[PDB]
């Protein structure tokens, strides 16, 4: 709970008392809530469904990204129980940080692409994008995975764990001055996808409104679900990004010369970072509560 | 009726260049693959170039690759550059279409005379000419350096008849099948590596030069030709 | 209308009723005899091996 | 007057029933009880003919067992080389609403028809290299459900105006017409020697016709609902028909009656084709339930299942040498089983 | 492979032509057109211009509408109606100036192939119906009618008597009342089809 020198810069980290008392319980809740929903969603997509359209392709990719995110979680449960004494060592640390970052990035990409898909399916129904083949969707999918992978592959290159005191830290989100691209990633992956999500949702809602078919019960279903996906995205990601903004505000205005300023807000950061896992645990909204198929199964 | 007509013959200066053109009518040209074949002034046929349907693939003979070029409005072209003394011949435009049961090389244009101022399958015809008279029966035979009976079961030998002063007519294809419009007097025979056309009850209409040919792989090889000659 | 149509129907029924009919024992037994005589020439009921099969 | 004709027709039917019942000394299932069952008939999808874009409604094999024609409501009739899966021809129909097609025994021609009422005779061996309509046969008052060549010059058609007809393809005219069903003549099959043929009708009867004498020679009944498909047993002395009543039956020509019935309690979908194997020992039936079932045509029990389609099978056919059994369905993929 | 590769080139070329035809045809919208005998079908076909099936077609706001009048078939529907399982919508015409149409609607709109396919319902000849109600009451066609004999209510009652016949809950019956002089029918068909297409897309997205 003091300070660090790493990456040629002053950084800080805090093994505060509350973290083991709150975070591993919450994160285990995310792990079970995520697996019990998302794994069954993959099961349904593989055996219960029997054909594909581009929409279903992107929904399957969303489920896969969430599955890998969920697969991350138990290590991190152990990591927080160990008070960031990372037992599993170098290779597990690097691959875990890589995957987990990539899975946030990728689940966000497939949320965004599902929203764009809905926009073109409802606002411009005759447009060519709505009639693309499954192979076309597959190559689009592999390019989407490509950017989500390559934009964070460096976490396999960076050294870890980082050792100080009685601990060996396997983490990226330590406080410090160097704005490595990981921070730009974590910020823009909220704000730009938020822009696309809200634009697409607003235009879908408006097109169904002005068409005066908003009166029907199943169109009311569609309208409400369009909006709850956006609200879920906001509540899952915004509390974490605002805390990162506060970390940078404190670093700008006061520096690291008194790092005891940062203890409770760092604890809060990791608490709210568990929300970003909640976005994966709350994925049933995108496949179960809508459709006839999922209530039928 | 089906018709192919070519233009662009005459004398050329050696080392020069010439374009020969083939004009096709009466058939769905786009769906055929078109060949060029050339006959030296007193000798058997030799193959020159091929261009498939949709111009997907193009092939040339060993003595021609890069010196000529084949391209295809119902018109086909052969563009010739650096014409050697050896390149004088009558050039025939030959159609062909490929699918199960099809009959390649089945129609031959009338042809233009142009004149100027080791792994390939070799083929031999054992007799240069056979004396024969109407009502008799005759046999013409052919052999290859590599076996033509392919794994898919076909044996790719083709037989042609050139009556004096005509472009060749296809008589037998894939070593057994009789070409449409050919009298039943003809028959193919033999298998593997040696082949035989049998003519039963020969007639004056059958007097001419017979060429066997392999189509197993390019470059296509014609036999030296056997003249079934009257009396 | 109906007189001619019914005349055609009864003419057909009577002309057809005269057909000779064999006993079902024979009519079934020689179907069995056919099936058993050509069981040696049916690739679908006895599986054809991959060396002889053209649909490899 | 009329009442007497009705009563006499009724008595004629009671004499038919008496004669047919008198001949039923034993049943096929009883006679063939001692025959060894054909066992579990396992089969695998050796080929899948991808390339149609809408529901397939018909298929037919060339006499060489290698070429096959398949036609769909996309408006294409395509000829396939089954050994390599290559497409040999693709024929653009003058109308997209095909319901039937056939491949001539010589291989020279392909025929096709449907909701147009017209039946079109394509010539595959044209000197011009492309494939063109040699004759458009017209004259039915309803959709043509099914047609077959007797030989290159004459084709028999079956139609929704209760009528089959025999055409001279040179003149394009009906050489004979076969009136006599109470409903659509939904399906047809010429016998091995082509001297006579049967047609299954939407009045649930199947009738036996003579193509030279032009008259109905026998009438078979026993289904509760429309007969969707039919064909002869390879010996030519029996035939089998499949109804929308979710069952197939085997009828005998000389005993004038149904010999056996193929059904199971778990089956409720209608048949869409019923075709024998070369020995006659297997009857393969395609069902609306997306499945296809193989029946031991003597023992009358399930030999196996040809399950590979995402939508109903519209057609089925065994090659002339018995080496494979194709199927084609509404999910637009033909598949070869062996 | 010998000259068995040129055959493969032909195979790929006509596979290319098959796909190129198919992707061009998939742009068209297919519409089965129906009604009882002499129920005004031909008039909306005529407004849009251009013994078996009779395909009309027209083009509007970049959609190509293929408009199948199938009623020429002198045979029972059950054995060919499964051809039209793939249409985007069913257009059903009723002549208000005429009742068999109502039984026909009851029969088709609940048919096993069409429980998922929506109907566009044109009540043709509204003007002549206004004339008729002025001289002979609607009770002649509906003895149970319990309401005023005036166009604005009798006509809506007929509309309700039709719309009451669909028993599956996966479809909507897009009504319209046509005075037979209107040029607007193309727009009515078009935007009904747009609603139908976005509903199909919402189903395909699992959002509905
Ligand atoms: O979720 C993450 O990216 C994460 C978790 C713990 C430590 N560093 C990063």
């Amino acid at each position: 709970d003091h300070f660090l020198e790493i990456d040629k810069k002053n950084c800080c980290v805090f093994r505060d008392d509350f973290i083991v008392k709150v975070l591993p319980p919450v994160l285990g809740l995310e792990f079970i809530f995520g697996l019990l929903g998302n794994g069954l969603a993959l099961w349904i997509f593989c055996f219960h469904l029997k054909s594909w359209k581009s929409s279903r392709i992107f929904l399957f990719n969303l489920a896969v990204a969430d599955f890998l995110l969920i697969i991350c979680l138990p290590f991190l449960m152990d990591n927080y129980v160990r008070r960031w004494d990372w037992k599993f060592g170098d290779i597990p640390c690097r691959l875990m940080l890589f995957m987990l970052a990539m899975n946030r990035q990728g689940s966000i990409i497939f949320l965004t692409v599902v929203a764009v898909d809905r926009y073109f399916r409802v606002v411009h129904p005759h447009h060519a994008l709505n009639k693309i083949s499954n192979r076309t969707a597959a190559i689009i999918s592999c390019l989407l995975w490509g950017i989500t992978i390559g934009l964070t592959v460096h976490l396999l290159k960076k050294k870890m764990p980082i050792q100080n005191g009685g601990a060996n830290l396997c983490s990226s989100f330590s406080i410090c001055h160097t704005f490595q691209w990981h921070e730009a990633m974590f910020l823009l992956e909220f704000f730009l996808p938020l822009g696309i999500i809200l634009f697409c949702s607003a235009r879908i809602i408006w097109s169904l409104r002005q068409r005066q078919m908003d009166r029907h019960a199943k169109i009311k279903r569609a309208i409400t679900f369009i909006m709850v996906v956006a609200i879920v995205f906001v509540i899952c990601f915004l509390p974490s990004v605002v805390v990162r903004i506060r970390i940078f505000w404190l670093l700008h205005t006061s520096g690291t010369q008194n790092c005891e300023v940062y203890r409770s807000v760092d604890l809060a950061f990791f608490i709210t970072l568990s929300f970003t896992y909640m976005n994966s645990m709350l994925d049933p909204v995108v496949y179960y509560f809508s459709s006839p198929s999922f209530p039928n199964f | 009726d089906v018709q192919l007509v070519e233009s662009g013959g005459g004398l050329v200066q050696p080392g020069g260049s010439r374009k020969l053109s083939c004009s096709a009518s009466g058939f769905a040209f786009s769906s055929f693959g078109m060949h060029w074949v050339r006959q030296a002034p007193e000798k058997g046929l030799e193959w020159v170039a091929y261009i498939s349907s949709g111009s997907g693939t193009i092939y040339y003979a060993d003595t021609v690759k890069g010196r000529f070029t084949i391209s295809r409005k119902n018109t086909l072209f052969l563009q010739m550059t650096s014409l050697r003394s050896e390149d004088t011949a009558m050039y025939y435009c030959v159609r062909s279409i490929y699918y199960y049961g099809s009959s390649p090389f089945d129609f031959w244009g009338q042809g233009t005379t142009l004149t100027v101022s080791g792994s390939d399958i070799v083929m031999t015809q054992a007799t240069s000419s056979v004396p024969v008279t109407p009502g008799e029966s005759v046999s013409i035979s052919c052999r290859s350096s590599k076996s033509l009976l392919h794994s898919n079961g076909n044996t790719y030998l083709y037989w042609f008849l050139q009556r004096p002063g005509q472009s060749p007519q296809l008589l037998i294809y894939r070593m057994s099948n009789l070409a449409s419009g050919v009298p039943d007097r003809f028959s193919g025979s033999g298998s593997g590596t040696a082949f035989t056309l049998t003519i039963s009850r020969l007639e004056a209409e059958d007097v001419g030069v017979y060429y066997c040919m392999q189509h197993l792989e390019y470059p296509l090889t014609f036999g030296a030709g056997t003249k079934l000659e009257l009396k | 209308a109906s007189i001619a149509q019914a005349r055609k129907l009864v003419e057909q029924l009577k002309m057809e009723a005269n057909i000779d009919r064999i006993k079902v024992s024979k009519a079934a037994a020689d179907l069995m005899a056919y099936c058993e005589a050509h069981a040696k020439e049916d690739p679908l009921l006895t599986p054809v091996p991959a060396s002889e099969n053209p649909f490899r | 007057e009329l009442d007497q004709l009705r009563q006499e027709a009724e008595q004629l039917k009671n004499q038919i029933r008496d004669a047919r019942k008198a001949c039923a000394d034993a049943t096929l299932s009883q006679i063939t009880n001692n025959i060894d069952p054909v066992g579990r008939i396992q089969m695998r999808t050796r080929r899948t003919l991808r390339g149609h874009l809408a529901k397939i409604y018909a298929m037919h094999w060339g006499t060489d067992s290698r070429l096959l024609v398949s036609a769909s409501q996309d408006g294409k009739l395509i000829i396939w080389d089954s050994y390599t899966t290559n497409k040999v021809h693709a024929i653009p129909l003058r109308s997209s609403w095909v319901m039937t097609c056939a491949y001539a025994p010589s291989g020279n021609y392909v025929a096709c028809g449907g909701l147009d009422n017209i039946c079109s005779i394509y010539n595959l061996k044209t000197r011009e290299g492309n494939v063109r309509v040699s004759r458009e046969l017209a004259g039915h008052t309803g959709y043509l459900s099914c047609c077959r060549f007797l030989d290159d010059n004459q084709i028999v058609t079956s139609s929704g105006d209760t009528t089959c007809a025999l055409w001279d393809i040179e003149t394009g005219q009906q050489t004979t017409t076969f009136t006599g069903h109470t409903g659509d003549v939904m399906s047809l099959s010429l016998a091995p020697d082509t001297r006579l043929f049967v047609s299954g009708a939407c009045d649930a009867s199947a009738k036996l016709w003579d193509v030279r004498e032009g008259m109905c020679r026998q009438t078979f009944t026993g289904h509760e609902s429309d007969i969707n498909a039919i064909c002869f047993f390879p010996n030519g002395n029996a035939f089998a028909t499949g109804s929308d009543d979710a069952t197939c039956r085997l009828f005998d020509l000389r005993a004038d009656q149904e010999l056996m019935t193929y059904s199971h309690d778990n089956i409720i979908c209608g048949i869409t084709s019923v075709s024998f194997s070369k020995s006659g020992r297997l009857l393969l039936a395609g069902y609306d339930d997306f499945n296809c079932n193989v029946w031991d045509a003597l023992k009358a029990d399930r030999a196996g299942v040809l399950a590979g389609h995402d939508n109903r099978v519209s057609c089925l056919g065994v090659t002339d040498d018995g080496m494979a059994v194709a199927t084609g369905s509404w999910d637009s993929f033909l598949k070869i089983w062996n | 492979s010998a000259e068995e590769r040129a055959a493969l080139e032909r195979s790929k070329a006509i596979e290319k032509n098959l796909k190129e035809d198919g992707i061009s045809a998939a742009k068209d919208v297919k519409l089965l057109l129906l009604g009882a005998d002499n129920s005004g079908k031909s008039t909306i076909v005529k407004q849009m211009k251009i013994t078996g099936i009779v395909e009309t077609h027209f083009t509007f706001k970049n959609l190509h509408f293929r408009l199948f009048d199938v009623g020429g078939q002198r045979s029972e529907r059950k054995k060919w109606i499964h051809c039209f399982e793939d249409v985007t919508a069913i257009i059903f015409c009723v002549d208000l100036s005429d009742h068999e149409s109502l039984m026909l609607f009851d029969s088709i709109c609940n048919n096993k192939f069409f429980i998922d396919t929506s109907i566009i319902l044109f009540l043709n000849k509204k003007d002549l119906f206004g004339e008729k109600i002025k001289k002979s009451p609607l009770t002649i066609c509906f003895p149970e009618y319990t309401g005023p004999n005036t166009y604005e209510d009798a006509a809506a009652y007929i509309q309700a008597q039709f719309e009451s016949k669909n028993r599956s809950p996966n479809k909507e019956i897009y009504c319209h009342m046509t005075c037979a002089t209107d040029t607007n029918n193309a727009q009515v068909i078009f935007d009904a089809v747009t609603d139908i297409i976005i509903a199909n897309n919402l189903r395909g997205c699992g959002l509905y």
